[PDB]
C-alpha cells in the first residue's frame, strides 16, 4: 500500500510479451473470431441475445518471477492489433456493394479497448435496456432495475474469466481501478470505416502523477482487451461481429513496498 | 463530324421506340446532345437536354442514354400526340459549330 | 454444376437394417456440413441427421436417436446413413442435402426410396391403345416404348396403366410385350 | 552488443530509391492494378486468383563494405503519383447522369518498413478455409485458430510478387531490427488522403537511440500502398497501387559480435 523507492541492480527489470485472442461469440468450429449472424428481438421488452451473438472482454493473468517487501511495477506498454490486413478480404461470400462490385468490407460499430493492471480490471455494469435477459453462461448485471440503464452501483464485478463478461453490459469502473491503466474507444455507426494503425515504435507509459505504475499483487500481471473491429456482412446481408487479437509487451521493474 | 440518326422510326401505341444518334469524339464524345421535338408547321422545341435531362413539361416517358460517342432517345408509352420529327443536335469542336442529325419522322 | 446422388434405398422388413449412400460431385464435398432429410409418403419434410466437414459434430433428430448413424468418407466424396432397427414409420424418400454458411441448406439430391414393410417384393404382370401393369410391390416402376400414376389396392399391391418395355428394379423384372 | 557511434569525414551515407506496387498485374497493360475482383460462390470455397491479390513489395539495398555496421537513422517517404488518382475520365463509372467517373477510393493499406534484415511476418486469415493461389507464399497448415492467431504462420518478406497483403502482417513479437508503420482504412467509400512533402523526416532510433543495424551490409525497404479500387464502367473493381519513395540516412555504429 505504501510505495517506497525503485530497486535497481542486475535483476531489477523483466518483460511480459503475449497476444490476447478475441472472444466474439464463436458460433461454430469454423468461425472463431466472428459472432453468430445478429438477430433482433420481437419486442423491446423481450430482448434476449444468444451467448454466441455477444462479444466478451478477453483477460489474461500472467505469473511473474517469484519475489519475497518487493512487488513488480508495470512501467511501459506496447500494443497493436494483429492481422489488420485480413480486413482486405472482400471476396469471401460477402455482399457485392453493387453489380460486379467487390464485397462490402468489414466496417461499422467498433470497440478497441486494452488495460494493464496489478489485479483484475474492475467493471461497472450499464445496460442499454434493463429488461434485456443476458444468456445462460455469461456473467451479467444481477438485480437489474430501470436505474441500471443510466447508473446502478450494485453492478460491480471483476474481469476474472474469459468468454464470460459480455462487452455491451460492462465498462471499466472509473470509481475504482487505482491499480490498473485502461484505455478504450467506442466508434458507433453501421458505416464507420475501420482505421487500424500498426507500429513497433510507439511506447505508452503506465506511471501515474506520482511516477508509480500498476503493482502486481500475487506476482500477477492482468492484461485485459476488446477489439470488435466492425461487422462482416455476408452475401445474404446477415452480419457477424469480427474481432482481432491484441499484442502486449509490458516492461516491469521492482519497487520496494510496505 | 456528322450526327447519324435513322431517317424514320415507328411503333404500336403503348410500345417503347428508340431513336439513336451516333457522332464522333469531336462532337458527342466531348459535347452534350439536346433532342428537339417538331410537329408540322411549328418550330422545334426542347425535348431532352444534356443527353438525359427533361425540361419541366416533358413526361417521364421521354428518356435518354449516353454511351461514349453515341446517344439514344427513348419514347416509352407511345401515343399519337408523339407523331412528329425528332432532331438530334450537339456542338462539334473541330467544325466550331452546331451539327444536327437528319431528323427522324416517328410514325404511329 | 453441383450434383448429389443417393442410393442403397429399397425394401427391408421391420427390425431390418440398410446403408444409404450420397455421391457428391461439383464441389469440395470435404469442405461442407452434410444432411439427411426424409419425406414420408404424402407428409412434409423431416430432418434426420447432420455431420460436420471433419465428422467432429454429428446431430440426429429425436425420431431416430440411437438407431441411425451418419458418416462420411471425404476421400471417396460420399455421405452415408446407417439405418438399424428400421420401423414401418421410417418409410420415406431419403434426401441428401448440403449446408453452406449463410446459404443454409441449398442443394438436394434426387432422393432414394426406403420402404419398410413385412410384405415381400411381388413382381408385376403385363397386359384401347397400350399395356397394363397388375399387382406389383413396391412403387418404383418404369414404362418405355424403345402413363398414369399407380393405385394402392387394399391387397397392398399397386396397379398402373399406360398409353412396350416395362421395368420394376426391386423384383429384377424387365419383360417386353 | 551496440557500442558508440563512429563520427568523422566518411561516417554517413544515403540510400534513395522507389519501390513499385505489385497489385496482381492482370495483363501486359494493367501494371499497378489487380484483376477485376470476383466473390466466392460460398464462404467455404473462397479461392482468389493470384492476379486478384496485392502483395508486399520488398527491396534489399547493398551498402558500402566496412566491427562496424550501418545504422539507419532517418527516413523520408511519400507516395509517388498521387495526382494520377484525379483521372475520372478513363472508362470509369459515372457517379450519376452526366457525372464524372467515380474516382479511385475505398479500402486502403499504406505501410512501409526500414530494417537491418527482412521484415518478419505473422499470418492472420480472414477465413482459414480461403485457398491462397499457387505462386504466392501463404500460411500453411491453416486451422480455425489461424483466423484470430496461430504461431505456426511465421515467414520472412524475402521475395516480391510473393506474399499476399491480406494474410500477412508485421509480426509484433519479432522485428527488433526493423521500424514498421502502416494504417488500414476499410470501407467502400473511404476517401484517399495522400500528403506529399520533401520537408518531413521520420526518426528510426529506438528508446535507446539505436536505429536498425544492417546485417550483411544490407538495408531492407518494405512497403504496401493499396490506394483504393478503380471502379470500371461495368461496376467491376480493380485494386490500384502506387510506388513509394524512400530516402534513408545511415551512420556507422561500433558493435561487438
Amino acid at each position: 500500500v505504501e510505495v517506497l523507492e525503485v530497486k535497481t541492480g542486475v535483476d531489477s527489470i523483466t518483460e511480459v510479451e503475449c497476444f490476447l485472442t478475441p472472444e466474439m461469440g464463436d458460433p461454430d468450429e469454423h468461425l472463431r473470431g466472428f459472432s453468430k449472424s445478429i438477430s433482433i428481438s420481437d419486442t423491446f421488452e423481450s430482448d434476449s441475445p444468444n451467448r454466441d451473438m455477444l462479444p466478451c472482454y478477453s483477460v489474461a493473468r500472467i505469473p511473474l518471477p517469484n519475489l519475497n517487501i518487493l512487488m513488480w511495477e508495470a512501467v511501459t506498454l506496447k500494443t497493436e492489433v494483429i492481422g489488420v490486413t485480413s480486413l482486405m478480404n472482400v471476396h469471401s461470400n460477402g455482399q457485392a456493394t453493387h453489380d460486379n462490385g467487390a464485397g462490402k468490407p468489414v466496417q461499422g460499430t467498433s470497440f478497441h479497448f486494452f488495460s494493464v493492471g496489478g489485479e483484475a480490471l474492475e467493471l461497472q455494469g450499464v445496460l442499454f435496456n434493463y429488461r434485456t435477459k443476458y444468456p445462460d453462461g455469461t456473467i451479467f448485471p444481477k438485480n437489474a432495475t430501470v436505474q441500471s440503464q443510466v447508473m446502478n452501483t450494485e453492478h460491480k464485478a471483476y474481469l476474472d474469466k474469459n468468454k464470460a463478461y459480455p462487452v455491451e453490459c460492462w465498462v471499466p469502473d472509473p470509481t475504482r481501478n487505482e491499480n490498473t491503466r485502461y484505455f478504450g474507444t467506442l466508434t458507433g455507426g453501421e458505416n464507420v470505416p475501420p482505421v487500424l494503425h500498426i507500429t513497433n515504435t510507439a511506447t505508452t507509459v503506465l506511471l501515474d502523477e506520482f511516477g508509480v505504475g500498476p503493482l502486481c499483487k500475487g506476482d500477477n500481471l492482468y492484461l485485459s482487451a476488446v477489439d470488435v473491429c466492425g461487422m462482416f456482412t455476408n452475401r445474404s446481408g446477415s452480419q457477424q461481429w469480427r474481432g482481432l487479437s491484441r499484442y502486449f509487451k509490458v516492461q516491469l521493474r521492482k519497487r520496494r513496498v510496505k | 463530324s456528322v450526327l447519324t440518326q435513322p431517317p424514320s422510326a415507328s411503333g404500336t401505341p403503348g410500345q417503347r421506340v428508340t431513336i439513336s444518334c451516333s457522332g464522333g469524339s469531336s462532337n458527342i464524345g466531348s459535347n452534350p446532345v439536346n433532342w428537339f421535338q417538331q410537329f408540322p408547321g411549328t418550330a422545334p422545341k426542347l425535348l431532352i437536354y444534356a443527353n438525359t435531362q427533361r425540361p419541366s413539361g416533358v413526361p417521364d416517358r421521354f428518356s435518354g442514354s449516353k454511351s461514349g460517342t453515341s446517344v439514344s432517345l427513348a419514347i416509352s408509352g407511345l401515343q399519337s400526340e408523339d407523331e412528329g420529327d425528332y432532331h438530334c443536335a450537339a456542338w462539334d469542336d473541330s467544325l466550331k459549330g452546331w451539327v444536327f442529325g437528319g431528323g427522324t419522322k416517328l410514325t404511329v | 454444376e453441383v450434383q448429389l446422388v443417393e442410393s442403397g434405398g429399397g425394401l427391408v422388413k421391420p427390425g431390418g437394417s440398410l446403408r444409404l449412400s450420397c455421391a457428391a460431385s461439383g464441389f469440395t464435398f470435404s469442405s461442407y456440413t452434410m444432411n439427411w432429410v426424409r419425406q414420408a409418403p404424402g407428409k412434409g419434410l423431416q430432418w434426420v441427421s447432420s455431420i460436420s466437414s471433419s465428422s467432429t459434430y454429428m446431430y440426429y433428430g429425436d425420431s431416430v436417436k440411437g438407431r441411425f448413424t451418419i458418416s462420411r468418407d471425404n476421400a471417396r466424396n460420399s455421405l452415408y446413413l446407417q439405418m438399424n432397427s428400421l420401423r414401418v414409420e421410417d418409410t420415406a424418400v431419403y434426401y441428401c442435402a448440403r449446408y453452406a454458411h449463410d446459404w443454409n441448406v441449398d442443394y438436394w439430391g434426387q432422393g432414394t426410396l426406403v420402404t419398410v414393410s413385412s410384405a415381400s417384393t411381388k413382381g408385376p404382370s403385363v397386359f384401347a391403345l397400350g399395356c397394363l401393369v397388375k399387382d406389383y410391390f413396391p412403387e418404383p416402376v418404369t414404362v418405355s416404348w424403345n402413363t398414369f400414376p399407380a393405385v394402392l389396392q387394399s391387397s397392398g399391391l399397386y396397379s398402373l396403366s399406360s398409353v412396350c418395355n416395362v421395368n420394376h428394379k426391386p423384383s429384377n423384372t424387365k419383360v417386353d410385350k
